[PDB]
C-alpha cells in the first residue's frame, strides 16, 4: 500500500484537506490507507471514507450513463465502429474497479469488527450501496443483485432493532434500499412501501430530536418523500 | 429520470 | 506511449466522447495520444487538445489555491505539522508534471511544424497559458514569466500581422496575456491598455462579421469588458 | 478576486 508509511493521523488530516480541495481520488486514497492502518473508524472517519468513494464512482456512474446512452443510440437509422463500446467498456472496468476496492476494505475488515450498531449498519450498508452500483452496469447479475439485497436487508433488521426511525444512518438506509427495489430488483410497489413507512414511522418520531437532529432528519425525509412524488 | 439516493451530509 | 496500439481517428473519436462524458483525464491521454502519431492537427483537434488539459489544469489550480490558502493561514495566533505543505506540495507537483506534459508536446512538435496562423498562435498563446500556469506555483520563478511572456509575444505579434481584430484566437490570446499582466507580472498597467484596445479594435470590427462570428467575438469581448470592470 | 481568462469554445 503506497499510503503504508503515512501516520494514520496525517491521512486523516490530509483527507479532510482533499475534501475542502474537492479532491476525492486523493479522499479516497487516503482513507484507504487509513483503513489498512487496521483500526477501526470513527463514525467521522466512516463519513470520510463515504465521502471520498461516492464522489468517486459518482463520476464514474455519471459518464457511463452517458456512454451508454450514446452506444445504445449506435444500436438502433444509425451509422455504424467498436470505439464506443471499447470505451464505454474502459469506464465500465474502472467503475468495478472501485467498487471491489470498497468491497474489499469493508470485507478485510471493516464489518466484521464493527460491532456497534452505528458502524454496523453504516458499513452493510455501504455493502448494499457497492454492490447495488455493481448491478447498475452487470449483464452473475442476479448474484450481485442478491449480495445488494442480503447487505441491505441485514443492515435493516439491525437498525430497526437498534436505532431510532429517525436516525439519519436508519433513513439514509431505507432510501437507498427503497432506491434498490425500483431501480434495480424492479420492485416499485416495494420501493413505495419501504419510502412510505418510513417517511411516516419518522415523522411520528420527530417530537423526541433537538432542532439540530430535526433538521438532520427532515433533510433525509424530503429525499424519501421527493422520490414518492416522482414514483406515484 | 432517475430515483435520489442518500446525499452526503 | 500506451496510446501508441490505438489509430489517430479511434483517439479523436474517443477524445469527443470522453468530453461528453467530463471525463477530462481521458480526454488528454487521447489527445496526447493523437498527437504524439506525429501529424499536424485540425482546427477541432487543437481544441479537443486545450479543452482536455484546460480541465486537468484547471482541477488542479483550483485545488492547489484552496491548499495554499489553508497552508497560509497556518503560518500566520494560528496552532501548528507538515501535512498541509506536504499535500499542497503533492498536487502542485502533479500540477507541474501536467504544465511540463502540454510544453513537452507543443516542443516535440506541435509549434515546429505549425506555419498558418491560426495554428502556430493557437500553439504559442497555449505555450504562454502553460507557463503562466507554472508561474502561478513558481518561487527560476524569473524565467518561467519570462518563458511566458516571450511565448505570448511572440503569438501576438504574429495575430496582429495576420489576424483580423475580431479573431477569436487573437481576441482569447490577448485576453490571457492581459491576465498574465495583471496576475503574474505585477503589470496592471499594461493589462488595462492592451484589454481596452483590443475590445476597441474588435468593436470598430465587428461590422464585418457574420451573425455567428459576431457572437463568437463579441462573447470573448465581454470577458475583456468584465476584467476591466474588475480591474478600474 | 481573480481575473477571468479565455473560455473553452
Ligand atoms: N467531513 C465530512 N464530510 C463529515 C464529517 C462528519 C462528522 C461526523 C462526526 C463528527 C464530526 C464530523 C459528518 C457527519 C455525519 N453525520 C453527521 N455529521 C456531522 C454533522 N452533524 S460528515
Ligand atoms: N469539441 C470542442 N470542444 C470544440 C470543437 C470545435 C470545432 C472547431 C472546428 C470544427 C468543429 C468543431 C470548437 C471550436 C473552436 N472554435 C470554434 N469552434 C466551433 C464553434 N464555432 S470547440
Ligand atoms: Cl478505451
Ligand atoms: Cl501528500
Amino acid at each position: 500500500g503506497a499510503m503504508g508509511s503515512m501516520e494514520r493521523a496525517s491521512l486523516i488530516q490530509k483527507a479532510k484537506l482533499a475534501e475542502q480541495a474537492e479532491r476525492y481520488e486523493d479522499m479516497a486514497a487516503f482513507m484507504k490507507g487509513a483503513v489498512e492502518k487496521g483500526e477501526e473508524l470513527s463514525c467521522e472517519e466512516r463519513n470520510l471514507l463515504s465521502v471520498a468513494y461516492k464522489n468517486v464512482v459518482g463520476g464514474q456512474r455519471a459518464a457511463w450513463r452517458v456512454l451508454s446512452s450514446i452506444e445504445q443510440k449506435s444500436n438502433e437509422g444509425s451509422e455504424e465502429g467498436p470505439e464506443v463500446r471499447e470505451y464505454r467498456e474502459k469506464v465500465e472496468t474502472e467503475l468495478q474497479g472501485v467498487c471491489d476496492t470498497v468491497l474489499g476494505l469493508l470485507d478485510s475488515h471493516l464489518i466484521k469488527e464493527a460491532g456497534d450498531a452505528e458502524s454496523r449498519v453504516f458499513y452493510l450498508k455501504m455493502k448494499g450501496d457497492y454492490y447495488r452500483y455493481l448491478a447498475e452496469v452487470a449483464t452473475d447479475k442476479k448474484r450481485i443483485i442478491d449480495s445488494a439485497r442480503s447487505a441491505y436487508q441485514e443492515a435493516m433488521d439491525i437498525s430497526k432493532k437498534e436505532m431510532p426511525p429517525t436516525n439519519p444512518i436508519r433513513l439514509g438506509l431505507a432510501l437507498n434500499f427503497s432506491v434498490f427495489h425500483y431501480e434495480i430488483a424492479n420492485s416499485p410497489e416495494e420501493a413505495i412501501s419501504l419510502a412510505k413507512t418510513t417517511f411516516d414511522e419518522a415523522m411520528a418520531d420527530l417530537h423526541t430530536l433537538s432542532e439540530d437532529s430535526y433538521k438532520d432528519s427532515t433533510l433525509i425525509m424530503q429525499l424519501l418523500r421527493d422520490n414518492l412524488t416522482l414514483w406515484t | 429520470v432517475r430515483s435520489l439516493s442518500e446525499r452526503l451530509m
